[PDB]
C-alpha cells in the first residue's frame, strides 16, 4: 500500500509546516524595511555610484 | 493555493444523467482555458471535453460528442459539464484539470500522470 | 528655371547619398547585420554613395549649365567614374539577384553556397570588371577608337565635354553594363516570381480545402524605369546618326542616379528586418 | 597595456576565432528535426537506414540533418520542448491503426501547433502503421465511426490520389485521420509553419526523402517570407 | 483508508492557512505607504557580450564580480571576463542542449547541465579544461545547479526531485523529494544553509541541506515557478512563475508578502534576482526585456529593454554592481 504511505508522508510534512513559529507578518515587514534602510546606501543599483568608483565604464 | 475539489456524480443507471461541477481556487479561473479529462480504471487517462478562455472555443473526444456538453461560469468560479444520455462505457474518474499556462490556447500537458493543476476527481459509476 | 531645376538635382543627390548612408551605417554598426546578403547590400550601397559624392555634384554642373566647368582631364576622369560606379550599381543588383536565386530555388544549400568567401568574390567582381572595362576603354580612348572625325564633329558642335559612344563601343558598354545584368536580374525574377506564385497557390488551395507581385514589381520596375530608357537611348544614337536632344540625354542620365537613390530604399528599407533595426538605432 | 593583459586579449582573440571556425563547420549545411510521437508508433523506425536524448544524423543530399528523439523525460513534456524551438521542423508520427490513442495523438499536435515557442515550427506529419490500417479496416471488427462521429458525414477529397491498390474504405479512413490533423494544422496558422501529411509505412524506404523535400519546401517558404515574395 | 488520511491532510492545511491568517496582521504595503519612492532607476548595457552562436539559455556571476559563465545550445559554455570582455574560457559541451550552468564560489570550478540528465562538472583551473565529473543518476533534466561548495553540488531536475551530490564521491548523498511537478530553479542562502525551489506545481518549498526533508512549503502562485532567489538578509526569497507575477515570500511569516504583476504584463517570468540591497527585484519576462521592481513598494520602477529575443538568464553580482541578462538574441549585456 503505497498510496497510504505517501498519504502519511503527506500528513507528516503538513504537520511539520503547522508546528512553525511564525512571527507576525508586520514583523516580518518591519524587518525587511530594516534590512533595506540598513543597505540603503551600500547598494551600487539603488544609489548610482560616480563613474570613477564605477568599474563598469 | 490551485486547489480543484470536484462534486457530483455518483452511481446512475444507462442513459441517465449526472451533471459535474467542481469549485476553483487559488488562480483566475477566467483565464485559463479549462478541460474535463477522465481516467477508467484499468485505462489510462483519457481527455473528456474542452471549452475555451471565454468559453467559445470548445471540443469534443469523439467517444461523447454530442452527449457530453462543457459550460463555464466565470463569476462562480465553478466548470460544469453535463453529461446526458450515458453509456455503461462512462465510468470513470472525472478531473476538471485546467491547463498550466494563463493567456493561451495550448494546454501542452494535462493528461499526464502526475499532473499539478488537476482536481481530486469524481467517481461516476454507470451500470 | 535653371534654379528650380538646380533645386531638384540637389534634392536627388541629397536623397541618395542619405539613403545611401543610413544603409551603410546600418549594416556596418549592428552585429545581426552581418550576413553575407547584407554585406552585398551594404557594397552596393557604398556604390551609390560614391556615386552620389563624385559624379552626381558634377553632372549638376554639366546639367544645370549645358557647359563643363572643368578640366578637360578632371572630365575624363568624371566620366570613367561615372561609368564605373553605374555599372558597378548594376552589378551589385544581379549579384543580389542571384543571391535570392539561390536562397530560393536552393533554400538548404544556400548557407553552403552562398557564404563570405563568395559574395567577397562578387563585391571583387562588381568593383573591379567595372573599373577595368570603363577606365581602360575611356582613358586609352577606345570611346571612338575607328571612328574619329565624326567624334570630332560631335564634341566641336556643342557642349564643354560628353559621353561619347562609338557603334561597338556603345554595344559594348550596353551589353556589358545594362543588358547582362539586367538578363541576369529578368531570369532570376522571373523563375522566383513562378516559385512564390506556385507556393502561395499550394498554401490557398491547401486553406480552402500576391505580395511577391508587389515586390518583384517594384525592383523589377525601378531598375528597369531607371536604366533601360537610357541605355536604348544610347544604344541608338551610333545607329541613327546621333540625333537626340542634349536635354533628353540629360533626363535619361538622372534617371540612371534616381535608380541609385531609390536602391537603398528597395532593398533595405522594403524589407522588416531592416526597418525595425533602424528603429533601434532611431 | 601589461604583459598579462596582452596575453589575456590574445587568448580572447583566439578563442573568439576558434569559436567562429567551429560554429562555421557545424551550422553549415545542417538541419536539426525533433522527433515527437508515441511509444506504438514508429518512434525509432520512421527512418530505417542511417541510424537520455537519443540521435540519429542522416544526409539525403550532401544536406546533414539531426533528428533528436527525446524519450527519457517525464510524461510532463510542457518544459524541456521549448529547447526546441529553432529546429526547421517536427517529425510527428501518429500511430494511425489503433484509434484509441489517436484522439490524444491529436491532442498533442493541436498543443504542439498552437504553443507560443513552437509556433513557427513546421511539422512533417508522417501517418505510420497504414498497412496495420488496411487490415484493420478490412476486417471491420473496430469502425472509426464509433471514436470519431465526424466520419458519417464526412467525404473523400476530390483531390485525393489512390494508391494502384487500395481499397476506397482504405482511402477514405486514411484521408479522414489526415483531414483530421490538417483541421487543427488550418485552424490557427500564421503562416510561419504549415503541416506536411506523408503516408509512410515501417517498410518504407523514401521516409528520409520526403523529410528531405520537406524541409527543403519549409526553408524556401521561410526564405520567401524573409523576402517578402510571400 | 484514503478518505481517513485526506480529511486528516485538509484538517492539517486549515489549520496552516487559519495560522497565517491570524498572523496577517498587516501587509508590507500597507506598512509602508508612507516610504519615500525610489524613482526611476534607469540603468543602461555598459559591457555587450557577444560572440555565442546561438541561444543562451543560463549564465551565473562569479563570487568575485568579475567572471561570468554563459551556456548556450551552440554547445559552449564561455566564461566572459565583464571588464575587459575576454572569454578566459570556452568549454565544449558535449551535449548541446544545455539548460543550466553554475559557478563556484572559490571560481575553481564550473558546472552545467540540460536534456543529456547529467551534471557535468569542469575544472576551470586546471593544471594542464577537461570533463572533472559527470554526475549522474537523476531521471529527468536538469533545471538549475548551484555549488555549496568545490566538492557539494545541489542540482535541480525535472524529475520533481532535487538532490544533494558530493561531487567527488560520484552520487547523491541526500536527495530532496517532495514535489509533484518539475523543479525549475533553485536558490542557495546566504549563510547556505537551506535552499528553496520553485517547481512546476506553483509551489516553492524550504529544505535545510543537512536535514534532508521539507521545512516549509509556500503555495501562492498560479502557474508554473521558473525562478526564485533569497533576499539577501536570508529570510525571504522571491518566485517569477508562468502567470506573470514575481511574488515575495517571508519564511519566518511562513506566507506570501506582496504581488508584483500588473495588467500590462502577460508574459511570464524566465529569470529572477534580488539587488545587493534587496530593494530591487530585477526580473526578466519572455516579453524580450526585463522589468525592475521595488520589493518595498511593490511598484515597477525601471524597465531593461534592449534585447532581441527573450530573456532567459538574469543574475546580480554579490556586491551588486551590475546585472547581466542573457537572452535568447545570443548576447549578454551587463546592465549597472
Ligand atoms: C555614361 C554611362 C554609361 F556608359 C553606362 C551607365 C551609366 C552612364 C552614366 C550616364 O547616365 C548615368 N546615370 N551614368
Amino acid at each position: 500500500t503505497a498510496s497510504i504511505a505517501q498519504a502519511r508522508k503527506l500528513v507528516e510534512q503538513l504537520k511539520m509546516e503547522a508546528n512553525i513559529d511564525r512571527i507576525k507578518v508586520s514583523k516580518a515587514a518591519a524587518d525587511l524595511m530594516a534590512y533595506c534602510e540598513a543597505h540603503a546606501k551600500e547598494d551600487p543599483l539603488l544609489t548610482p555610484v560616480p563613474a570613477s568608483e564605477n568599474p563598469f565604464r | 493555493q490551485v486547489q480543484l475539489q470536484e462534486s457530483g456524480g455518483g452511481l446512475v443507471q444507462p442513459g441517465g444523467s449526472l451533471r459535474l461541477s467542481c469549485a476553483a481556487s487559488g488562480f483566475t479561473f477566467s483565464n485559463y482555458k479549462m478541460n474535463w479529462v477522465r481516467q477508467a480504471p484499468g485505462k489510462g487517462l483519457e481527455w473528456v471535453s474542452d471549452i475555451s478562455q471565454s468559453g467559445a472555443s470548445i471540443s469534443y473526444t469523439g467517444s461523447v460528442k454530442g452527449r457530453f456538453t462543457i459550460s463555464r461560469d466565470n463569476a462562480k468560479n465553478t466548470l460544469y459539464l453535463q453529461m446526458n444520455s450515458l453509456k455503461p462505457e462512462d465510468t470513470a474518474v472525472y478531473y476538471c484539470a485546467r491547463c498550466p499556462a494563463p493567456f493561451t490556447r495550448d494546454c501542452f500537458d494535462v493528461t499526464s500522470t502526475t499532473y499539478a493543476y488537476r482536481g481530486q476527481g469524481t467517481q461516476v459509476t454507470v451500470s | 528655371v535653371r534654379a528650380s531645376l538646380y533645386s531638384l538635382m540637389v534634392l536627388i543627390i541629397l536623397t541618395t547619398l542619405v539613403g545611401n548612408l543610413i544603409v551603410i551605417v546600418s549594416i556596418s554598426h549592428f552585429k545581426q547585420l552581418h550576413t553575407p546578403t547584407n554585406w552585398l547590400i551594404h557594397s552596393m550601397a557604398t556604390v551609390d554613395f560614391l556615386l552620389g559624392c563624385l559624379v552626381m555634384p558634377y553632372s549638376m554642373v554639366r546639367s544645370a549649365e549645358h557647359c563643363w566647368y572643368f578640366g578637360e582631364v578632371f572630365c575624363k576622369i568624371h566620366t570613367s567614374t561615372d561609368i564605373m560606379l553605374s555599372s558597378a550599381s548594376i552589378f551589385h543588383l544581379s549579384f543580389i539577384s542571384i543571391d535570392r536565386y539561390y536562397a530560393v530555388c536552393d533554400p538548404l544549400r544556400y548557407k553552403a553556397k552562398m557564404n563570405i568567401l563568395v559574395i567577397c568574390v562578387m563585391i571583387f567582381i562588381s568593383w573591379s570588371v567595372p573599373a577595368v572595362f570603363a577606365f581602360g576603354m575611356i582613358f586609352l580612348e577606345l570611346n571612338f577608337k575607328g571612328a574619329e572625325e565624326i567624334y570630332y564633329k560631335h564634341v566641336h558642335c556643342r557642349g564643354g565635354c560628353s559621353v561619347f559612344f562609338s557603334k561597338i563601343s556603345g554595344v559594348l558598354t550596353f551589353m556589358t553594363s545594362f543588358y547582362i545584368p539586367g538578363s541576369i536580374m529578368l531570369c532570376v525574377y522571373y523563375r522566383i516570381y513562378l516559385i512564390a506564385k506556385e507556393q502561395a497557390r499550394l498554401i490557398s488551395d491547401a486553406n480552402q480545402k500576391r505580395k511577391a507581385v508587389k515586390t518583384l514589381g517594384i525592383v523589377m520596375g525601378v531598375f528597369l524605369i531607371c536604366w533601360c530608357p537610357f541605355f536604348i537611348c544610347t544604344v541608338m544614337d551610333p545607329f541613327l546618326h546621333y540625333i537626340i536632344p542634349p536635354t533628353l540625354n540629360d533626363v535619361l542620365i538622372w534617371f540612371g542616379y534616381l535608380n541609385s537613390t531609390f536602391n537603398p530604399m528597395v532593398y533595405a528599407f522594403f524589407y522588416p528586418w531592416f526597418r525595425k533595426a533602424l528603429k533601434m538605432m532611431l | 597595456v601589461s604583459a598579462e593583459d596582452k596575453a589575456a586579449a590574445e587568448r580572447s582573440k583566439m578563442i573568439d576565432k576558434n569559436l567562429r571556425e567551429d560554429g562555421e563547420k557545424a551550422a553549415a549545411a545542417t538541419h536539426r528535426l525533433l522527433l515527437l510521437g508515441a511509444d506504438n508508433s514508429g518512434k525509432s523506425t520512421i527512418v530505417k537506414q542511417m541510424r537520455g536524448i537519443f540521435e540519429t544524423k542522416f544526409q539525403v543530399d550532401k544536406v546533414n540533418f539531426h533528428m533528436f528523439d527525446v524519450g527519457a523525460q517525464r510524461d510532463e513534456r510542457r518544459k524541456w520542448i521549448q529547447c526546441f524551438n529553432d529546429v526547421t521542423a517536427i517529425i510527428f508520427v501518429v500511430d494511425s491503426s489503433d484509434y484509441n490513442r489517436l484522439q490524444e495523438a491529436l491532442n498533442d499536435f493541436k498543443s504542439i501547433w498552437n504553443n507560443r515557442w513552437l509556433r513557427t515550427i513546421s511539422v512533417i506529419l508522417f501517418l505510420n502503421k497504414q498497412d496495420l490500417l488496411a487490415e484493420k479496416v478490412l476486417a471491420g471488427k473496430s469502425k472509426i465511426e464509433d471514436y470519431f462521429p465526424e466520419f458519417a458525414r464526412y467525404t473523400t477529397p476530390e483531390d485525393a490520389t489512390p494508391e494502384p491498390g487500395e481499397d476506397p474504405r482504405v482511402t477514405r479512413a486514411k484521408y479522414f485521420i489526415r483531414d483530421e490533423f490538417l483541421r487543427i494544422s488550418t485552424a490557427s496558422g500564421d503562416g510561419r509553419h504549415y503541416c506536411y501529411p506523408h503516408f509512410t509505412c515501417s517498410v518504407d524506404t523514401e521516409n528520409a526523402r520526403r523529410i528531405f523535400n520537406d524541409c527543403r519546401d519549409i526553408i524556401q517558404r521561410m526564405h520567401l517570407r524573409q523576402y517578402e515574395l510571400l | 483508508e484514503l478518505d481517513q488520511l485526506r480529511q486528516e491532510a485538509e484538517q492539517l492545511k486549515n489549520q496552516i492557512r487559519d495560522a497565517r491568517k491570524a498572523c496577517a496582521d498587516a501587509t508590507l504595503s500597507q506598512i509602508t505607504n508612507n516610504i519615500d519612492p525610489v524613482g526611476r532607476i534607469q540603468m543602461r548595457t555598459r559591457r555587450t557580450l557577444r560572440g555565442h552562436l546561438a541561444k543562451i539559455y543560463a549564465m551565473h556571476w562569479g563570487t568575485d564580480s568579475r567572471l561570468l559563465v554563459s551556456a548556450s545550445q551552440d554547445g559552449k559554455l564561455i566564461i566572459w571576463d565583464s571588464y575587459t570582455t575576454n572569454k578566459v574560457h570556452a568549454i565544449p559541451l558535449r551535449s548541446s542542449w544545455v539548460m543550466t550552468c553554475a559557478y563556484a564560489p572559490s571560481g575553481n570550478y564550473v558546472a552545467c547541465g540540460g536534456l543529456d540528465n547529467i551534471c557535468s562538472i569542469y575544472n576551470l583551473k586546471t593544471r594542464e579544461v577537461r570533463v572533472s565529473r559527470e554526475l549522474a543518476g537523476h531521471t529527468g533534466y536538469l533545471s538549475c545547479c548551484r555549488f555549496l561548495d568545490d566538492n557539494q553540488i545541489v542540482t535541480s531536475s525535472g524529475d520533481t526531485t532535487c538532490a544533494l551530490w558530493d561531487i567527488e564521491t560520484g552520487q547523491q548523498t541526500t536527495t530532496f523529494t517532495g514535489h509533484t511537478g518539475d523543479v525549475m530553479s533553485l536558490s542557495l542562502a546566504p549563510d547556505t544553509r537551506l535552499f528553496v525551489s520553485g517547481a512546476c506545481d506553483a509551489s516553492a518549498k524550504l529544505w535545510d541541506v543537512r536535514e534532508g526533508m521539507c521545512r516549509q512549503t509556500f503555495t501562492g502562485h498560479e502557474s508554473d515557478i521558473n525562478a526564485i532567489c533569497f533576499f539577501p538578509n536570508g529570510n525571504a526569497f522571491a518566485t517569477g512563475s508562468d502567470d506573470a507575477t514575481c511574488r515575495l515570500f517571508d519564511l519566518r511569516a511562513d506566507q506570501e508578502l506582496m504581488t508584483y504583476s500588473h495588467d500590462n504584463i502577460i508574459c511570464g517570468i524566465t529569470s529572477v534576482s534580488f539587488s545587493k540591497s534587496g530593494r530591487l527585484l530585477l526580473a526578466g519576462y519572455d516579453d524580450f526585456n526585463c522589468n525592475v521592481w521595488d520589493a518595498l513598494k511593490a511598484d515597477r520602477a525601471g524597465v531593461l529593454a534592449g534585447h532581441d529575443n527573450r530573456v532567459s538568464c538574469l543574475g546580480v553580482t554579490d556586491d551588486g554592481m551590475a546585472v547581466a541578462t542573457g537572452s535568447w538574441d545570443s548576447f549578454l549585456k551587463i546592465w549597472n
